[PDB]
């Protein structure tokens, strides 16, 4: 298998808003759980041994043995038999304290039709304004249906200069972050989606461009979601993976 | 008003 190329093709809709994904059409989506099974964050598989997530997801415990990763899932609670559950052996937080972290799996994920890594972007690439991307996860839905199932939403990227305007996020967004969302409201990542992917289709594959991080509420008009800009951390990510 | 989207979230006064 090649990164970023699912074996079940994702559908556009016919996480607040959006729709339930086709099962296994987002095969890099990970559920991050405590040792006792609480889903509290997402993540993205980026190689057989490595998961990318948000650093704030890890504030509850500094010990790798407190965490396990769920791969190949569609449901949140009643997992299918072939799902992979792997304990985490090491945790690496970005060293300038940005909201991104790496989890090393205690055993490499078995790459299957249902478990496939996403592709990383080239270093420091800036996703163009208006690019159509997807977010996925098991987070809160604010009454928009699909609770407990893997959901998706298609969202356009909003360039930082615009989303930092007073009328929107008013200077809060750093250059190592990006904005995505419908400015009229109604679609967003939400609590439980942190750490999961924002992917954009380029040519023939999906490239991981953001990590779900924070927002001013969820799905509010004029308040798009904020994502860690993965391209600004590729050099750090690769250094950790290649040295560990 | 900034809330990090973990479950539970981490929310801040702005």
């Amino acid at each position: 298998f090649d990164c970023g190329k699912p074996q079940v093709e994702p559908k556009k809709c016919p996480v607040v808003g959006g729709c339930v994904a086709h099962p296994h059409s987002w095969p890099w989506q990970v559920s991050l759980r405590t040792r006792f099974g609480m889903h509290f964050c997402g993540g993205t598989l980026i190689s057989p041994e490595w998961v990318l997530t948000a650093a704030h997801c890890l504030e509850k415990s500094p010990r790798p043995s407190s965490y396990k990763v769920i791969l190949g899932a569609h449901q949140e609670v009643n997992l299918e038999p072939h799902v992979q559950e792997i304990e985490v052996s090491r945790l690496f937080l970005e060293p300038t304290r940005k909201d991104i972290a790496l989890l090393k799996l205690s055993s490499p994920a078995v790459i299957t039709d249902k478990v496939i890594p996403a592709c990383l972007p080239s270093p420091n690439y800036v996703v163009a304004d208006r690019t159509e991307c997807f977010i996925t996860g098991w987070g809160e839905t604010q009454g928009t249906f699909g609770a407990g199932l893997l959901k998706e939403a298609q969202l356009p990227v909003i360039e930082n200069k615009v989303c930092n305007r007073y009328e929107f996020l008013n200077g809060r967004v750093q250059s190592t972050e990006l904005c995505a969302g419908h400015l009229a409201g109604g679609t967003d990542s939400c609590q439980g989606d942190s750490g999961g992917p924002l992917v954009c289709f380029e040519k023939d594959k999906y490239i991981l461009q953001g990590v779900t991080s924070w927002g001013l509420g969820c799905a509010r008009p004029n308040k798009p979601g904020v994502y860690v800009r993965v391209s600004r951390f590729v050099t750090w990510i690769e250094g950790v993976m290649r040295n560990n | 008003g900034r809330c990090y989207k973990s479950k539970p979230p981490i929310c801040f006064p702005d």
